[PDB]
């Protein structure tokens, strides 16, 4: 709109997007630790057996 | 973004005070029984 509102809402949009990208690029660090428990339960016989 | 913009204080006055320290596991907690200190003759019940 040619005002500072148009600038500041753009800076609000970039700061919204900076949260999500660092979230999901951090998610595969945790999704690895998710899956390794799901593969260490796939080959898991109980100690009682 | 990355904000982290919470400001710090000015390192205030650090006095020595007879309080009561114990440690419970990893954490280190006061003990306080506030009867003879703040509620002795005040005639208001302890909460």
């Amino acid at each position: 709109d040619g005002t500072g509102i148009s600038l500041h809402r753009q800076l609000r949009a970039i700061q919204q997007l900076a949260r999500n990208v660092q979230a999901v690029l951090g998610a595969f660090e945790r999704g690895t630790a998710d899956q390794m428990l799901h593969v260490l339960l796939e080959k898991a016989p109980p100690l009682a057996l | 973004n990355r904000e982290t913009l919470d400001e710090l204080e000015s390192a205030p006055q650090t006095t020595r005070v007879r309080a009561d320290l114990v440690a419970i596991g990893d954490r280190l907690v006061f003990l306080e029984a506030l009867e003879r200190r703040i509620y002795a003759a005040t005639n208001v019940p302890y909460p």
